[PDB]
Formats: C-alpha cells, sequence, structure tokens
C-alpha cells in the first residue's frame, strides 16, 4: 500500500489525479553515459478520492 | 478468420532501454475443438542494435 | 560546408583540392566525442559515422 494525498491545508482532501512512479534507476550510477539511467519501472496512477 | 489475427504491440511497456536487455518471443497458438495446443519459438532471437 | 540529404538519403559532392597525398574524410549530423569517463563503459552508445 502507497498512499499519497496532496491537501492544500492538511485538513482538506481535494479531487485531482496522482501518479506515483518507482523506477529502479542504479547503485552508483555517472549519467556522463548519457544512456537512460532507470533500470526497471512500475508506474501507478489513481484519481483523487 | 477474417483476413487473419493481427497484433501491434507497444515498445514502451516493454522499456527499449539501453540496459533492457534482449529480448525473446514464441507464441502459444492454442487450438479449438482439439486442445492439443502448439507452440513456437519463432523470430525469438531479438537483435541487440 | 554542410549539406543535406536527398530523398534517397543521398549526397553528393566535390571538395577542394591544394594538399598533400593523404586525405581522409567524415561526415556527421552528431558530433565526434572520445568522452569515456572510465575504462570498463559496460554503459555504452554509438551511432555510426
Ligand atoms: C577549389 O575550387 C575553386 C573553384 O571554386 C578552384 O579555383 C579555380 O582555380 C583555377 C586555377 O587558379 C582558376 O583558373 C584561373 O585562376 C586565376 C586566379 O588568378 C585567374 O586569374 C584565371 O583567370 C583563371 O580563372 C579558376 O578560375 C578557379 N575556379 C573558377 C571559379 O573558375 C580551385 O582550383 C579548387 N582547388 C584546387 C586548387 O584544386
Ligand atoms: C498504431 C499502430 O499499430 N501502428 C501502425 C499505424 O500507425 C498505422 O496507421 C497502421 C496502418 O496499417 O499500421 C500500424
Amino acid at each position: 500500500n502507497v498512499s499519497v494525498c496532496g491537501l492544500y491545508t492538511y485538513g482538506k482532501p481535494v479531487p485531482g489525479h496522482v501518479t506515483v512512479s518507482i523506477c529502479r534507476k542504479y547503485s552508483d550510477a555517472s549519467d556522463c553515459h548519457g544512456e537512460d539511467s532507470q533500470a526497471f519501472c512500475e508506474k501507478f496512477s489513481g484519481q483523487l478520492n | 478468420s477474417h483476413g487473419c489475427f493481427y497484433q501491434q504491440v507497444k515498445t514502451k511497456v516493454f522499456q527499449l532501454k539501453r540496459k533492457e536487455y534482449e529480448m525473446k518471443l514464441h507464441t502459444e497458438a492454442q487450438i479449438q475443438e482439439e486442445g492439443t495446443v502448439v507452440e513456437l519459438t519463432g523470430r525469438q532471437s531479438s537483435e541487440i542494435t | 560546408s554542410n549539406a543535406t540529404t536527398d530523398e534517397h538519403g543521398l549526397v553528393q559532392f566535390s571538395i577542394n583540392t591544394t594538399n598533400v597525398m593523404g586525405t581522409s574524410l567524415t561526415v556527421r549530423v552528431n558530433y565526434k566525442d572520445r568522452s569515456p569517463c572510465y575504462g570498463y563503459q559496460w554503459v555504452s552508445e554509438e551511432h555510426e559515422e
């Protein structure tokens, strides 16, 4: 479970949409190579409650 | 039966990335009212460009 | 003196001539980099020249 919520005053559950994106990017990437760093990526999305 | 089955798959979910590694292809061609399903590994050896 | 692709990829071109016997040529859209950070470079990428 990964709960996410953006509330303008922390007491006001707002509507909208949100996407939690998570990606095995690297252990000790240098990024002078210029290739894309993400190893894995498992994107989940959901409209706000 | 019309024309043929076709398919159109996207390379994004496959993450066509540099350290996203080679692919292999193998098709489960199931047969109706016989059940003796065939599998075939054709085109499988991907092409590391 | 830059140029661009014709319909068929192709290109035709004269080049001025008052020099010594040896001449060695090349053409790019990208530019030359001999810029690896570390001799392993499992990270790697290439464009044909
Ligand atoms: C590089 O390309 C140029 C053309 O853009 C070549 O220039 C040509 O050179 C010859 C020999 O000099 C020229 O013939 C004569 O040049 C003299 C220069 O003072 C002129 O007084 C004469 O009336 C006569 O034109 C020729 O005119 C010239 N090209 C043109 C525009 O006609 C050059 O030869 C090429 N590189 C080399 C040296 O291979």
